[PDB]
């Protein structure tokens, strides 16, 4: 395991 | 306007008393911390801006502001643990769950992603966040008739958090915690988007991954039949984590094993025996190994599903790793299947791919080999065949590597090996 834990924000 | 500003211009914007120029800067900060190519989170956060998007986030009559300190403060959160910390400690957790309450979607999505950055982080960041009490603003989301009125990459972002707030382990999320979130994981796991899928067969692989329990938690919803169903899925995001979490289930006790045989799951393994990406398939023998580690009658779906030769395949050839579970898949099925299984396995050619991994440098697999071995030779001298396996291990050059294996520096290693060739060679 596995996908992202977090995730950046980069568009609207 | 708010494109490629100095964090100090930032600084200067947000301490001005004006909303308006806040405003200006909290965006202009927003756009620099959604530049990665490494966004300038420590300098936002050594210029001491944190609070001050924190106390935005209850401008409940500027929604724009409370937006962008949103987004600021979920791109903070997205970094190291220490920035996820830095977010938090600037009690973001209560403002963004009252956020969830906003009337406007995109602020009450930002505040769903920016606790799924929060949650995402590990245990303690997951558990401060439920203790805050966002579970039932997040349902609350959700809490409509048909998912699909709801906009995509908002359910996505949903579907995500609430994974996060699935995952980790030490400790596991609150057992009530689970119960609460998991009717919404089952209606998530029935919706028609690969993400949403693919984050709620993460969701509960996180839950299998655990003590029988919890494993029973999720099975007792029912779920597994759609977890066999998503194991047939053409996309891999989808099938990585589905058979992560048939996975896990077959890992329980022979019970919840049997809910995955019943659900259809072993018509699924000659593909993913087969699997082109390596992980499937190291990852679909790790759940063969545990469902051959299982009852007789369940090792005897597995040989009447046709997948004693899968096994023998991967045995074969396959990336060491998925050999390895192989093995492992190998040792189950012979210390506990019938001497008919065994015999069985054997007509299916398990020898000579058994011995010719006896030549790996990995002293886990020799004796998991050993141990099927012996297995095996237990099973012939049950029929009085311990000759006519003998000279099979013979043939295919395996007695030389059993032999070799006395002169093997591990007490188990050279003590079966030696036992071995002793006893029958």
């Amino acid at each position: 395991d596995g996908p992202t834990a977090k995730k950046l924000k980069t568009e609207q | 306007g708010t494109v490629n500003w100095s964090v100090e211009d930032i600084v200067k914007g947000i301490n001005s008393n004006n909303l308006e120029s806040q405003l200006q800067a909290t965006q202009a900060a927003r756009k620099l911390l959604s530049r990665e190519k490494q966004p300038p989170i420590d300098n936002i956060i050594r210029a001491g801006l944190i609070p001050k998007f924190v106390s935005f986030l209850g401008k409940t009559d500027c929604s724009p502001i409370q937006f962008e300190s949103a987004w600021a403060l979920t791109n903070i959160a997205s970094g190291t643990s220490e920035q996820t910390k830095a977010v938090v400690d600037g009690g973001a957790i209560p403002a963004f769950i009252s956020l969830l309450a906003s009337p406007h979607a995109h602020i009450s999505e930002q505040a769903v992603w920016a606790l799924g950055n929060i949650a995402g982080d590990g245990s303690a960041f997951r558990d401060l966040v439920i203790k805050h009490g966002a579970i039932d603003p997040l349902l609350a989301l959700l809490a409509v008739p048909d998912l699909s009125t709801l906009a995509c990459g908002y359910l996505r972002n949903l579907t995500w958090t609430l994974s996060n707030l699935c995952r980790n382990k030490n400790p596991a999320p609150p057992l009530d915690a689970v119960e609460q979130i998991l009717p919404t994981l089952v209606r998530l796991l029935h919706h028609n988007d690969p993400e949403v899928l693919a984050d709620s067969c993460w969701a509960i692989s996180y839950l299998t991954d655990g003590p029988n329990e919890r494993i029973e938690m999720v099975v007792k919803k029912g779920v597994v039949p759609q977890l066999v169903k998503l194991l047939g899925a053409t996309e891999l995001p989808i099938v990585t984590p589905a058979l992560r979490a048939i996975g896990n289930i077959v890992t329980g006790t022979d019970e919840q094993t049997q809910k995955v045989i019943d659900a259809g799951a072993l018509a699924v393994f000659p593909s993913l025996l087969t699997n082109p990406k390596t992980n499937i398939q190291k990852e679909a023998t790790w759940t063969m190994s545990n469902i051959t580690a299982g009852r007789q009658d369940q090792i005897q779906q597995v040989v009447n599903h046709g997948l004693v030769p899968f096994l023998v395949g991967v045995l074969s050839k396959a990336d060491f790793k998925t050999q390895k579970e192989a093995a492992w898949a190998i040792t189950n099925y012979t210390s506990g299947g019938t001497v008919e299984q065994i015999v069985y396995l054997v007509h299916c050619g398990i020898i000579e791919p058994l011995m010719n991994l006896l030549s790996a440098k990995d002293t886990k697999i020799i004796q998991v080999i050993l141990d099927a071995i012996s297995n095996i030779f237990q099973a012939a001298e049950k029929l009085g065949e311990t000759e006519k396996l003998s000279i099979m291990i013979e043939e295919c050059g395996g007695l030389d590597k059993i032999e070799a294996l006395q002169r093997h520096e591990n007490e188990s290693v050279y003590k079966a090996s030696l036992n071995l060739i002793e006893k029958y060679f």
